[PDB]
C-alpha cells in the first residue's frame, strides 16, 4: 500500500 | 471556448504570420488553448506548482541553441552516434524494445537506426532532393561526445531559472536532455511520460494537444507490458469508437510553440506532437526531471495521476506473480465479468 | 457420467433406500458423482492429497454423537448462546455482519438471534405445530460453555485418524467445529470457505453440490468487500443468464451424506448444501484447519485456487489504496475497458 | 509478490 501510488520514470527515449 | 492553439502569433519586424491554420492536421476533437504567459507572470508559477500546462514565452532557457541549424549542428556536435527513426507514415509511434518479447505479434511502423549527425543530414539531404516518402526522426540524448561549441552553448542556457523550478517544484534531479529534430509534418501519438518535462522549442513550429491525467479512460493507453506502453491505442487520423467509446469526450488543451518557447509538459500529462506540414524540419531539446517524492500522509480522494500509478502498479504486479504478461488480461476479465461490469 | 450423486443407498437391514430423487431439488447443471470411499482405500489418501472431494464411509469421526437429536443435545448441550438464523424462503445467504457497512443498500435474507438450545427447539417445535413457512437454522461454533456429556462425546471422536490427516497434508490448525441443525428443505447458496474442512454427518441427509476452484468465472462470486464475500451471486433456482452467462458451463460434483459419512470439501472448493426435502431436521458437525503453507517456490503455471487468492488480494488492495471499497469497480473497469477486454 | 498469492482464513461463520 502507498508503495502503490508511487511511480517509475519511463519516458519516450 | 475551443479557439484551439488561439490565432496565428503575428511576427516582429511585421515579418507576417509565423504560421497558419492550414499547417494543422484535423481532428475530431475540439481543444482550448494553453496559457501563453512570461515567466514572471504570477499566474505561470501559479500553474507550474498546479502541474497544468503552461507555455513560457520568455526564460531564455535555451538562447543559445536558437542559432542552431542543420549545418552548425553538424559543424560541431561530435562523432558520436544518434538515435533515428525512420517510417513509411508521418506516425512515429514509440516503441519499447525491452518488452518486444512479450509481444512477439508487433510490427514496428518506425525502425531506429544508429548514425553520425552528418549522416542523418544526408539521407535527410537525399529524401529531401529526390522527393521521397520516407520520414526521419532524430531522438537523441546529449551525452559526453557533444562538440566543443555545443558544449559551450550548453552552458548559456538558462541554468539559473530552470534549477529554482526543480526547487521550488521539489522535483528530483535532471535525468535528461531529448535532442529532437524532425521533418515538418512528423507526427509523435498521443503518449503521457512518467516524469516532468520542459519542452524547449528552437526550430520550426510544433503544435502541441495535451490531455489531463484524468482522462485515461478516454484514451486507452496500450497494457503496461505491451513495447507501446504508455502510448494511446486510438489512432487520432481514424479513431475507432466502436473499441474506443470514450475517445469521443475527449477534450485536449492546444498550442503552437515557436522558437524561444518553452512549454511545460506536467509529468502524466499525454501528449501529441506535430511538426507543422510544408514548415520547415524542427528542433527541440527537452529536459526530463524525476517528479517529487509522494507525500508523508497521502490526502483523500486521490488525484488522477495518482490512481493511474497504481492501474499501472498493478499491472506490473499481475505480469509477474501470473510468471507472465498475457495472462494479466484474462485474469482482469475474470475479476470484474459479472462482478464489477 | 451424469450420474448426480448415484442411485440412493439400500440401508442395512433392509430398511429400505435412506432417501430417494424426489427430495433433491431440481437444478439446470449437469453433476458427476462424488467417490463414495473407505478411509482405509489407497484411493481416499490419494483424492486429499490432491485435494478433491471425497466422502469417507467409516471414519467414525464423530462416533459417539449419532447418538444425537434435538432432546439429547437439549439434555446437555449447555445454557451458552446459540447463533440461530431464521428466514422467510428455502435459501440461507450467509453475509458478514462486519462488511455490512460498505454497502448500506444491502437487504438480508436471513437475520441471526442469540438464544438457548431449549429456545431454538421450542421456536422449532412451534413452526412445526403450527405449520408455519418460516425456517430457522442453527449455526454455533462448540465453545466452552458445552455440557459434560457433550465434552465427553467430543473426546470419543476418532482424532487419531483427524489428527494424522492433520499431519500428512501438513495442514495447519484446527480452526473450529461448526454444529449445524437444520430444518429439511434448508439451503446454503453455493460459495467457498478459504480452509480445508472435514463435513461430518449425524442426522439426516444432505446433498452436497461442490465445483472446482477452476469454475470461478462460472459462478460469478461478489465483490471482496460485499458481505456475501465468496458466496456466488448466481440464483442457482433461477439463474440469470444474461448477467452470469458462464454459469451455462458449469458443472459439479454431487453427493448425498448420511449419518457416520464425512465429506472433504476442499480448501476454495464451492459447495452447496441441502438438507432434503421432507427429510427431517439435519445435523452435521464440520472440522475447520487452515491450510498447508505456500511452498519454497511456486512452480509454474499456477493452480486455480492460487489465483483465486490474487484475484481476491488485488480486491483488497485496491479497498484500502483507493480509501473506499466502492471505487474498486470503477478503478478495474478504466483498467481493462478498451485494454484487455 | 508472492506475498500475493498467500490467502487467509475465512469461513461461514
Ligand atoms: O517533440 C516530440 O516530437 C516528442 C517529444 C516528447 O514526447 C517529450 O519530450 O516528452
Ligand atoms: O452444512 C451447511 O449447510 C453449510 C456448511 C458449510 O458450508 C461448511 O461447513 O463449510
Ligand atoms: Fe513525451
Ligand atoms: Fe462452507
Amino acid at each position: 500500500l502507498e508503495d502503490l501510488i508511487n511511480s517509475h520514470a519511463d519516458v519516450n527515449a | 471556448v475551443a479557439s484551439g492553439s488561439g490565432e496565428p502569433r503575428e511576427e516582429a519586424g511585421a515579418l507576417g504570420p509565423a504560421w497558419d491554420e492550414s499547417q494543422l492536421r484535423s481532428y475530431s476533437f475540439p481543444t482550448r488553448p494553453i496559457p501563453r504567459l512570461s515567466q514572471s507572470d504570477p499566474r505561470a508559477e501559479e500553474l507550474i506548482e498546479n502541474e497544468e500546462p503552461v507555455v513560457l514565452t520568455d526564460t531564455n532557457l535555451v538562447y543559445p541553441a536558437l542559432k542552431w541549424d542543420l549545418e552548425y549542428l553538424q559543424e560541431n556536435i561530435g562523432n558520436g552516434d544518434f538515435s533515428v527513426y525512420s517510417a513509411s507514415t508521418h506516425k512515429f509511434l514509440y516503441y519499447d524494445e525491452k518488452k518486444m518479447a512479450n509481444f512477439q505479434n508487433f510490427k514496428p511502423r518506425s525502425n531506429r537506426e544508429e548514425m553520425k549527425f552528418h549522416e542523418f543530414v544526408e539521407k535527410l539531404q537525399d529524401i529531401q532532393q529526390r522527393g521521397g516518402e520516407e520520414r526521419l526522426y532524430l531522438q537523441q540524448t546529449l551525452n559526453d561526445t557533444v562538440g566543443r561549441k555545443i558544449v559551450m552553448d550548453f552552458l548559456g542556457f538558462n541554468w539559473n531559472w530552470i534549477n529554482k523550478q526543480q526547487g521550488k517544484r521539489g522535483w528530483g534531479q535532471l535525468t535528461s536532455n531529448l535532442l529532437l529534430i524532425g521533418m515538418e509534418g512528423n507526427v509523435t501519438p498521443a503518449h503521457y511520460d512518467e516524469q516532468q518535462n520542459f519542452f524547449a522549442q528552437i526550430k520550426g513550429y510544433k503544435r502541441c494537444i495535451l490531455f489531463p491525467p484524468d482522462q485515461f479512460e478516454c484514451l486507452y493507453p496500450y497494457p503496461v507490458h505491451h513495447p507501446c506502453d504508455r502510448q494511446s491505442q486510438v489512432d487520432f487520423d481514424n479513431p475507432d469508437y466502436e473499441r474506443f467509446p470514450n475517445f469521443q469526450n475527449v477534450v485536449g488543451y492546444e498550442t503552437v510553440v515557436g522558437p524561444g518557447d518553452v512549454l511545460y509538459i506536467p509529468m502524466y500529462w499525454w501528449h501529441h506532437i506535430e511538426s507543422l506540414l510544408n514548415g520547415g524540419i524542427t528542433i527541440t531539446v527537452n529536459f526530463w526531471y524525476k517528479g517529487a517524492p509522494t507525500p508523508k500522509r497521502i490526502e483523500y480522494p486521490l488525484k488522477a495521476h495518482q490512481k493511474v500509478a497504481i492501474m499501472r502498479n498493478i499491472e506490473k504486479m499481475l505480469g509477474e506473480a501470473l510468471g507472465n504478461p498475457q495472462e494479466v488480461g484474462p485474469l482482469l476479465n475474470t475479476m470484474i465479468k459479472g462482478r464489477y461490469n
